[PDB]
């Protein structure tokens, strides 16, 4: 081995911490989620992997609510993905209990890519292998969309994907005019990317997984509703049949 | 190939085995065999004491012990592991009498000494490795005579008759073969007695042995020489 | 040689070495150099500040510092453990003033100064010191000059050169320092022991010296070392 | 010597500390560069700024923290690593105000900054985080002042540096403008540190693939340079180059 | 591997990190064990191995607070710790709110617990698979927890050595589940752990432990001679 | 009151190259006396005298402590500790446990070890040193101390004539002090000697 | 390979370790004390004796412990220090307990158990120093004591440590007198071995430094000799050699007549 | 390879540096001890010492109460802390309990310390073996002996050190009762039991004896002297 | 041959076998009738046991530097093809040569020819043999002060 990648805390002789790069080789092996930011909201969606006709619907949910107002889409192991959505609602909470007021997503991202590298600083733990986006909406601040990953680096975005197809959505993502849709469309055209990148001879099972936060929730995020999440959907398979024509 | 994970105690082996938990169980067969039987009118055990040599005497050999009036202990394994878990034995029956004021159970018992056995490196008990001593409680309680036996991985299980130590593996073949759930302890002090004398390199006499019972009734009783001689006279 | 015994500071190795630090004191030696004449009524630092650029503003970060009104004290090695060991001479001076009303005798302070060493000297977690301090002080009325080296041990000196050419300056102080030596000869001697060891030309804002008298240790002005240089040469 | 390589506490037999030399490496690892210059009664740092993803919304993006009212500072290298070093910039003046009652001097910051990492490097706890701060203030007594930080304890202060993958190219083109009538203006000096990032990256800067802090005497208090500034800049400078 | 797989705190260069594969096939040592779930009812059916024929069998089905049970699959170390954790925090919520834990609360609590040690080095991820099955308001639940810290909610499970035969019967068998009567719930359980055993072997009441969770019926576990109304109905093979 | 439980009474004076620091002889609890042999001045060195005086507990502690400390010291440094550096290690270890005290106020006297100038000085019971040129008084009968030194003290006295002014003021005060008094121990330090005396008093 | 830690026993069991700092203690400034029913005194060489070296402590290896009592380190100066250090502190402490001088053999004993723990537990290596003690108390009058590494410690009347201690000790045994050895013969023995155990030229005063303990009025007194007394006594040893050389040489020219 | 660490387990089952505690208690000089009727007495051989050194700070047989004593076997150092752990403990369960310290007690103390030091992997085993002689509150002359790994017997007659193995076989062969019926007959065969391992005899052999209620006594080389000539005439008339 | 090492990738397993041929040739099976071997070494603590062992290695002869009067005879043997001037003093020499070889001892003598040869001379002086001694017992001591008082 190169003998420089054990431990987060070794700095090979490049100047590069093989360890973190690992962490992100891990979440750039799972489901796709995407996020898009539209001019009065924020959209969120995951092609969540049904791994048995056991699971439950809605088993392995990866679209957390972290805080009221805020929530979070993640890509990678799901155990590291539930610890930090447990740590980022800690941070809201510890927020609103000091401060007085809804954390700003802003603020939010940075207290926990500051975790995150905290995580990949030290040698007695392994960094997070997990990536995720933080999307909000308010009227004082407006929609806003972060991304966080293993390495800990918070930068803002308008349209984000991660897992294993990022950079397919990334493109597929480009072709939007986002900064004038509204979130009644912009969800037709997550679920829309999603179908698109989703691989069905390789995935196997499919499930979407939608979520929006924007002026028509007064926002608070929360997961789209039946009707709107079976209208998205059966959207996605009339464009992907379009496609195929 | 079981150089980078039988090591340390928490480190999990490709098949997913603790290695370090398989050599303490490996370490308990340097000890003497201990064969304990279960039955309607009480509970027996019986030790191969294993005399190095004269000028040592026999009341520091401490295969058979007493947990309680009601409990029996005997053991297999490192001499110092023993007298930790034998005395947390004791310490933990004790404290349940003084705070429930009646006897604890044997199953009970067992199972206080195997939490205790469990925490090889659970960071929150200081033990670092597993207990390389394996015991047989035999005690008497209110569900009558029962027999219970516990591993260094802490894994405690009943046993109508068992039989730990060197010679483990070939006197519970010979106790199954004998065993039968309708005897008396008249037969399963003879036929525990048999056992050891087939699976002894010495011959069976007086010493070089430990043989005690608990039954529903008189306390734990450890046969003296007196005893002892008059079972060797028609094992 | 013993390769094993070598990465560690907890363990002797077979024929009694701590190879960690002399390696620390290897680091010291590949330092900037710097000289320390001790005076008959003063004693006298001096340490070449060149910068490896124009760009370096050379005002900011100083290598001969004072630690009391009778205390000063420069360096061979690295400056980041410098700045810690110079901090930690200040507390340690101040802890001294604050339990006896007196000012720190210059011995006591590269005691303790040398107890710090030998604290971050014993363990396998930590890395040693990697400098050599030369404390220079005024206590009682004669002065002073200690050295303190990463193993914790600490020395008394008549003159001394640490650094990249220190056998050469210690073969120039054998040469010129003579013990009945007033504190202006001794600030020339310093400065013409650096110009043996000093590259390129020797400009006045590029070369530190510290002076130490009864009136208390001093950084000498960039003006008075101009003037000691021109008088010099 | 390879074996005295993977600890950061191990002095080589030659006495170097590998694994500080591997933060440096990683300083110059995030591809940018950043250039500091500092006038009169100026100081101005520039840092190249790179946007490669329409998606990716560059008013989130920068290397330019306000770490105080009158300081700022720009970082260069790993992003998380030069994020937790500007909160602890944040909270280091925070604290100094608190105690002391005055602003924090820039020197002090740095200083304090470089203890940190010096820290770091002498104790096995963390790794060195790879980054190289540079801080511009302005100090009542001494004027404005420009400093890095580097991840070993080391904090001299400049008249002009640069950090990033073209520290060395940036350092012989600020040498050679500033043997040459080192006083500049305001103007003058954001003439130079743009120049010196042009020339040393072989490119001629949109005004927005630029970011620009600035620090005056007039007015003490960190701006970051708008477009349009930048773009005036940028073009009145070429035209009366 | 051989320099990756060492401890938790280092990933392979592959995105992967390998002691948390090795717990989960450690949870494979175990025993076969089938959980399952009506629409008012949650079953937890396992196959208790035995050490010797004089040795009574291992349990393998234990009492959590009255609306919650375990089954267990792994490391017995880790199966007790785990148990008494699980009753430490369903006593604490019973304490705090007069109500019971809900299933899908304390099972989070569990991962969070079982995911700190896979990624701090000072313990081994906890080598023990969880069928949890509980009764909440909201109705009969049955979870899976792996050493990997990852928990699924699921209708139907099973887990241990030799669990794709009953994992492949419950896939065909679903459909009829929710519209059950517990008889035939836990006949199907049994179904389950048949198609586990080996053909030799059968299911025999020494060898068999159902655990009933359900509306109106509080965890209740049935072995030796109470299983017996299950076994005997039983259809043979 | 604390201090006057056992008593006590010390005093220090200093002429030209000379000091004298005096101290009563008595143990008694409260009214009953138990010992008159009561050590209550303690020799820090050649030329340096402490004297402790107040709740004999602390006293005892006290000298002990300090004689700890300035062995330390002395061991260390390789001198012999100044009169200054004395009081400020005593004003140190006092009050490093101001909130509650040593019940004891020392009293220093000795010749500085160089240039053999006499010092005497006084504390409180948490470490207020007060260098005074012409006496210091501690204990019960303050009021009386300080009568006598201040009617009874002339600039530049010699060994003799410091002696008989300590003397008569010891004896005054304590023949006025109730609970303290039974005898009193003087120590008078000069360049080159140290003369302790036993003087007679009203032993009851 | 067992001697990675000190904690680790070798298969024969033994303390590579710890054998490893008694041998390193070989390195150190050849330190030596003979007893005498008059008193006892230490002697020790100065290794480095660099002409623009200062001369600010009166004693580099001999240190006073207490009243009663001093001590010759030999080995790493980190160690040494802090060894003196704690030695001083160990004798204070037990002055503040019991209101009277700590006995010579309790102070070894209190050292030696801090060396002992030092070799035993966890990653601390162990003192790589070790000391020579003279003092004086109630119970045993004058005593001699050395300590090593391991902290193991043993009664002598006389002794070495340090470099060539084999031929110190070897010269001492032959050369030592049970029990009628006074402290003017003691200094003189000690001249003799440290002049043939230096093997340095002739034996410069300035390369040497002697220490002695000796009761006076009924207290104790450690006077280290000014360098006058030790050149007076180098000087007289020269002189006893030169007269020991003519005696030879006359025997040598009776033989050549015979 | 599954050595060095206290705490691993070797796949025979095997804690191999506590082993090596043994192994170097086994280099230590030859102790023996033994019980009669009345009497409890330890031997030991002295080794000698050079002429320049001292003698009475090389203590092999230490009284660690009244009522008891412990001989010793192992790395002195070691020797030192657990006998003053050892006496600490005496005197603090004197304070527990109003009773003095059983040999029993004592020695199952002096395990539990060794076996505590056996446990972890930061610490070193205590090296030693000891021999606790002594007499319990109602008088009876006990004798145990407590090794490296924390085990500790009760024994009539036991040798630890360099001659462990000869001096036990020979006690095995010649301890008898009628060998113990007094309070002489048992030193005889303690002088002549070390007699088998130390060359001189005399200048090699330190003899501790305790008598119900009598504080330890060291016989003086002229005693040993005269029992070894005992011995000796014994031996040539029995010839 | 010298110490053997455990056979592996880190071991001289055929300069080891050459040793234990050459072993076997000095005593093993048909002990030889008049050979006589004589080893020289100048590290004696390394070689193999088996080398050191008697019947082997015989008799073991150790070559102490010259104690002063073996110095003077080297002098004298040295010296003898020599135009020694009068007043020469071998004796003085010698002493001014403490530990020094015969090795040094020649080396003395040849670098005082060469001091005589310099200046065009066949003639060697009592400063010509004190400059030989000085150039040819020239001792590299410890540089750093620090390292040289690690240890006290």
């Amino acid at each position: 081995g190169t003998g420089y990648d054990l431990s987060a805390s070794t700095f090979s002789p490049d100047g590069r911490v093989f360890q973190v790069e690992y962490a992100m080789k891990a979440v750039e092996n799972s489901s796709t989620a995407i996020g898009i930011r539209c001019k009065d909201g924020v959209v969120f969606g995951v092609e969540k992997l049904v791994l048995s006709k056991l699971y439950e619907e809605g088993s392995n949910k990866r679209l957390f609510n972290v805080d009221r107002h805020v929530g979070m889409a993640v890509a990678g192991l799901l155990a590291d993905a539930r610890s930090l959505a447990d740590i980022a609602r800690e941070e809201a909470s510890n927020f609103r209990s000091n401060f007085g007021y809804n954390i700003p997503l802003k603020h939010l991202a940075d207290r926990v890519a500051m975790y995150v590298h905290a995580y990949t600083l030290y040698s007695a733990v392994r960094p997070f292998g997990c990536s995720f986006m933080l999307g909000s909406y308010s009227v004082n601040d407006g929609a806003q969309l972060y991304m966080i990953d293993p390495s800990g680096v918070s930068y803002g975005y308008w349209g984000c994907a991660i897992g294993k197809a990022r950079q397919a959505a990334k493109t597929e993502i480009e072709k939007l005019q986002m900064k004038e849709m509204t979130c009644r469309d912009i969800v037709k055209e997550v679920a829309k990317i999603i179908y698109i990148v989703h691989d069905e001879v390789k995935d196997k099972a499919f499930e979407l997984e939608l979520s929006w936060v924007g002026e028509l929730t007064n926002g608070r995020h929360e997961i789209v509703p039946k009707d709107i999440r079976e209208e998205a959907e059966k959207y996605a398979k009339e464009s992907l049949k379009e496609e195929d024509e | 190939t079981r150089s980078e994970y039988d090591r340390g105690v928490n480190t999990f082996s490709p098949e997913g085995r603790l290695f370090q938990v398989e050599y303490a169980i490996e370490a308990i067969k340097l000890g003497s065999t201990a064969i304990g039987i279960q039955t309607s009118e009480g509970v027996c055990l019986a030790v191969e004491k294993r005399i190095t040599s004269p000028l040592m005497e026999p009341s520091s050999i401490e295969k058979i012990v007493e947990i309680d009036a009601h409990i029996g202990c005997a053991m297999s394994g490192l001499i110092a592991d023993a007298k930790t878990l034998i005395d947390k034995a004791r310490v933990e029956t004790q404290n349940h009498w003084f705070t429930y004021n009646e006897t604890m159970t044997v199953e009970s018992v067992t199972q206080a000494v195997s939490n205790l056995a469990l925490q090889f490196g659970e960071e929150d008990a200081a033990m670092s490795r597993p207990f390389g001593v394996a015991l047989l409680f035999g005690g008497v309680d209110e569900k009558g005579p029962q027999l219970f036996h516990m591993d260094p991985s802490g894994t405690f299980v009943q046993c109508d008759a068992r039989a730990i130590g060197s010679a483990s593996e070939g006197a519970q073949s010979s106790l199954q073969e004998v065993y039968h759930k309708s005897m008396t302890l008249k037969e399963a002090i003879k036929s525990s007695l048999i056992i050891l004398k087939q699976v002894m390199e010495e011959k069976l006499n007086a010493t070089n042995i430990e043989l005690a019972t608990v039954q529903p009734g008189q306390n734990f009783h450890m046969f003296t020489k007196e005893e002892l001689e008059e079972v060797i006279k028609d094992i | 040689a013993e390769r094993g015994y070598s990465f560690s500071l907890t363990t002797f190795s077979p024929s009694g070495k701590l190879v960690q630090i002399e390696y620390a004191l290897a680091a010291v030696a590949g330092g900037a150099p710097s000289v320390g004449i001790k005076a008959a009524n003063g004693v006298v630092l001096a340490t070449e500040k060149k910068q490896k650029s124009i760009l370096y503003d050379e005002r900011s970060v100083h290598k001969v510092e004072p630690i009391t009104k009778h205390i000063g004290l420069v360096y061979s090695g690295m400056g980041p453990d410098y700045r810690v060991l110079v901090h930690r001479a200040r507390k340690l001076a101040q802890q001294y003033y604050l339990v006896y009303q007196e000012p720190i005798p210059t011995a006591q302070l590269v005691q303790r100064v040398a107890s710090v060493m030998q604290e971050y000297t014993q363990s396998g977690g930590v890395r040693p010191f990697g400098v050599s301090l030369l404390i220079c002080g005024w206590n009682e009325g004669r002065p002073y000059l200690f050295q303190s080296d990463p193993s914790g041990a600490y020395f008394a000196w008549k003159a001394t050169a640490m650094g990249k050419n220190y056998v050469n300056g210690k073969t120039f102080l054998e040469k010129r320092y003579n013990e009945d030596l007033e504190l202006e000869d001794a600030i020339h001697t310093a400065i013409l022991t650096l110009k043996e060891s000093f590259e390129g030309q020797m400009t006045e804002d590029n070369i530190e010296v510290g002076i130490c008298n009864e009136a208390g240790f001093r950084r000498l002005t960039p003006t008075e070392v101009k003037d000691y240089l021109a008088a010099i040469a | 010597s390879a074996g005295f390589d993977r600890h950061i506490t191990i002095f080589s037999p030659e006495g170097r500390l590998y694994q500080v030399e591997y933060a440096f490496k990683a300083i110059n690892q995030g591809g940018l560069t950043s250039v500091a210059v500092r006038g009169k009664d100026c100081a101005v740092i520039v840092t190249q700024k790179k946007v490669p993803d329409k998606l990716l919304d560059s008013s989130t993006v920068t290397h330019l923290f306000k770490i105080t009212e009158n300081i700022g500072c720009v970082m260069t290298g790993m992003t998380a690593d030069s994020r937790s070093q500007v909160q602890r910039a944040r909270y280091e003046a925070a604290n100094w105000k608190y105690k002391y009652g005055y602003e924090i001097p820039v020197d002090m910051l740095c200083k304090r900054i470089a203890d940190i990492s010096q820290v770091y490097t002498q104790n096995a706890e963390m790794r060195p985080l790879g980054c190289c701060m540079i801080l511009i203030g302005i100090d009542e007594e001494q004027g404005p002042q420009v400093y890095k930080c580097d991840p070993a304890g080391y904090y001299c202060g400049f008249k002009a540096t640069a950090a990033g993958v073209k520290q060395t190219e940036s350092t012989s083109f600020l040498e050679k403008k500033v043997k040459k009538k080192f006083d500049w203006t305001f103007e003058q000096t954001v003439e130079t540190a743009i120049t010196c990032l042009s020339t040393v990256l072989s490119i001629d800067f949109k005004p927005s693939e630029i970011e620009v802090g600035v620090v005056t005497v007039e007015n003490p208090k960190f701006r970051i340079l708008t477009e349009a500034e930048i773009d005036a800049h940028l073009v009145a400078l070429a035209e009366r180059d | 591997r051989n320099q990756y797989d060492n401890d938790v705190t280092v990933w392979s260069p592959q995105g992967r990190i390998h002691q948390i594969e090795y717990a989960m096939e450690a949870v494979k040592q175990g025993s076969a064990t089938v959980g399952l779930k009506s629409k008012t009812h949650a079953v937890l059916v396992a196959l208790k191995r035995a050490q010797s024929e004089l040795a009574a069998h291992q349990k393998k089905i234990l009492h959590v607070d009255n609306h919650i049970g375990i089954s267990i699959a792994g490391l017995t170390a880790d199966a007790r710790l785990l148990c008494n954790f699980m009753r430490q925090e369903c006593l604490d919520s019973r304490f705090v709110f007069d109500r019971p834990l809900p299933v899908s609360r304390l099972v989070s609590l569990i991962g969070s617990k079982t995911q700190i040690p896979t990624q701090r080095y000072g313990r081994r991820p906890y080598g023990v698979g969880l069928l949890i099955a509980g009764y909440d308001d909201m109705g009969p639940h049955i979870f899976q927890t792996c050493p990997s810290a990852n928990y699924f909610d699921c209708r139907a499970m099973s887990i241990g050595a030799r669990s794709q035969s009953a994992r492949t019967y419950l896939e065909r068998h679903m459909s009829e589940f929710m519209e059950c009567n517990l008889n035939e719930l836990v006949k199907h359980g049994l179904r389950a752990l048949r198609e586990t055993l080996p053909a030799e072997q059968d299911l025999t009441t020494k060898n068999v432990s159902i655990g009933i969770v359900g509306k109106d019926l509080e965890f209740t576990i049935y072995d030796d001679d109470d299983v017996s109304p299950f076994l005997e109905g039983l259809e043979e093979r | 009151s604390i201090m006057s439980y056992n008593g006590g009474a010390v005093m220090a004076m200093k002429g030209k190259n000379c000091v004298a620091i005096a101290a009563d002889r008595r143990f008694g609890i409260q009214a009953q006396m138990v010992t008159t042999d009561f050590q209550k001045i303690f020799p820090m060195g050649d030329r340096l005298y402490i004297g402790l005086a107040g709740l004999a507990t602390d006293v005892q502690t006290v000298a002990q402590r300090l004689k700890f400390r300035l062995n330390l010291y002395e061991l260390k440094e390789g001198r012999q500790i100044k009169p200054y550096t004395l009081m400020s290690m005593v004003a140190n270890l006092l009050y490093e446990k101001r909130f509650g005290p040593y019940y004891t106020e020392p009293v220093i006297a000795g010749l500085d070890p160089k240039t053999f100038k006499p010092f005497i000085c006084s504390l409180d019971l948490i470490g207020c040193p007060m260098v005074t040129d012409d006496f210091v008084v501690s204990g019960t009968c303050a009021e009386q101390m300080y009568g006598m030194c201040e009617s009874l003290w002339e600039p530049n006295m010699d060994p003799d004539h410091l002696f008989e002014t300590i003397s008569q003021a010891m004896l005054n005060a304590v023949d006025r002090d109730a609970v303290s008094g039974m005898g009193v121990i003087v120590h008078i330090i000069e360049k080159d000697k140290i003369t302790t005396r036993t003087l007679k008093a009203r032993m009851d | 390979r067992y001697d990675s830690r000190t904690t680790i026993f070798s298969p024969e069991g033994r303390l590579y370790q710890v054998e490893y700092a008694m041998e390193a203690i070989g390195h150190a400034g050849t330190c030596l004390g003979i007893l005498a029913n008059d008193g006892v005194l230490l002697a020790a060489e100065r290794r480095n004796i660099h002409k623009l070296l200062d001369e600010v402590f009166f004693s580099e290896k001999i240190y006073k412990l207490n009243e009663d009592m001093a001590c010759s380190v030999a080995g790493i100066t980190s160690d040494a220090n802090v060894l003196t250090n704690e030695l001083r502190l160990i004798a204070q402490r037990y002055l503040l307990q019991y209101q009277e001088p700590i006995p010579c053999e309790q102070l070894v004993t209190a050292l030696c158990d801090i060396k002992q723990a030092y070799t035993q537990f966890g990653g601390k290596r162990p003192f790589g120093v070790s000391l020579l003690y003279i003092g004086w108390d109630k119970h045993y009058g004058f005593q001699l004591y050395q300590s090593d590494p391991s902290g193991n410690y043993g009664g002598w009347k006389a002794t070495c440590i340090g470099n060539n201690s084999a031929a110190a000790v070897s010269m001492l045994k032959q050369d030592y007198k049970e029990g009628e050895m006074t402290l003017k013969s003691a200094l003189a023995l000690a001249i003799k071995v440290l002049n043939k155990t230096m093997d340095v030229s002739k034996l410069s005063a300035e390369k040497v430094e002697i220490a002695t303990l000796t009761r006076e009025n009924g207290k104790t007194v450690i006077r280290v000799l000014k360098q006058k007394e030790v050149e007076q006594l180098i000087k007289k040893h020269e002189e006893e050699e030169a007269k020991a050389e003519r005696e030879k040489k006359e025997k040598e020219q009776k033989e050549k007549d015979k | 390879s599954y050595d060095r660490a206290i705490t691993v387990f070797s796949p025979d089952g095997h804690l191999f540096q506590v082993e090596y505690a043994q192994e170097a208690v086994k280099k230590g000089s030859t102790a023996v001890g033994v019980r009669g009727r009345d009497i409890v007495v330890l031997g030991v051989e002295k080794k000698s010492v050079a002429k320049l050194q001292d003698e009475r700070t090389v203590r092999k047989i230490c009284a660690l109460d009244d009522n008891v004593c412990m001989a010793f076997a192992g790395l002195t150092a070691d020797a030192r802390i657990v006998i003053n752990r050892a006496r600490v403990e005496c005197q603090s369960h004197r304070l527990t309990v109003e009773d003095p310290v059983t040999v029993e007690y004592i020695t199952r103390y002096i395990a539990s310390l060794k076996q505590r030091y056996t446990q972890s992997n930061g610490r070193r085993p205590f090296g030693i073996s000891a021999l606790i002689v002594g007499f319990d509150f109602d008088g009876t002359p006990r004798l145990y002996q407590t090794d490296p790994s924390g085990t500790y017997h009760a024994w009539k007659a036991n040798a630890i050190g360099r001659g462990a193995k000869s001096v036990r076989e020979f006690l095995e062969k010649n301890y008898t009762d009628e060998a113990i019926e007094t309070d002489d007959l048992t030193i005889k065969l303690v002088i002549k039991a070390l007699l088998e391992v130390v060359q001189s005899g005399g200048k090699n052999i330190e003899l501790a004896v305790m008598r119900r209620d009598q504080s330890l006594k060291i016989l003086n080389p002229e005693e040993i002297e005269k029992y070894v000539a005992e011995i000796e005439k014994e031996k040539e008339e029995n010839e | 041959g010298s110490s053997r090492l455990e056979g592996g990738s880190g071991g001289d397993s055929e300069v080891q076998r050459t040793m234990l041929e050459l072993l076997n040739q000095l005593d093993g099976f048909e002990a030889t009738k008049n050979i006589k071997v004589i080893m020289a070494t100048n590290r004696i603590d390394i070689l193999d046991s088996a080398l050191l062992r008697p019947g082997r290695i015989d008799r073991k002869i150790e070559f102490p530097p010259p104690n002063e009067e073996a110095r003077l005879d080297i002098l004298k043997i040295h010296s003898r093809k020599m135009n020694l001037t009068r007043g020469i003093n071998l004796r003085k020499i010698a002493e001014l040569m403490p530990g020094a070889s015969g090795a040094e001892v020649k080396g003395v003598c040849t670098e005082a020819g060469m001091y005589a040869l310099r200046e065009r001379r066949v003639h060697v002086t009592q400063e010509d043999f004190e400059m030989a001694v000085a150039k040819v017992m020239q001792k590299d001591s410890e540089k750093n002060m620090s390292i040289k008082k690690l240890w006290k």
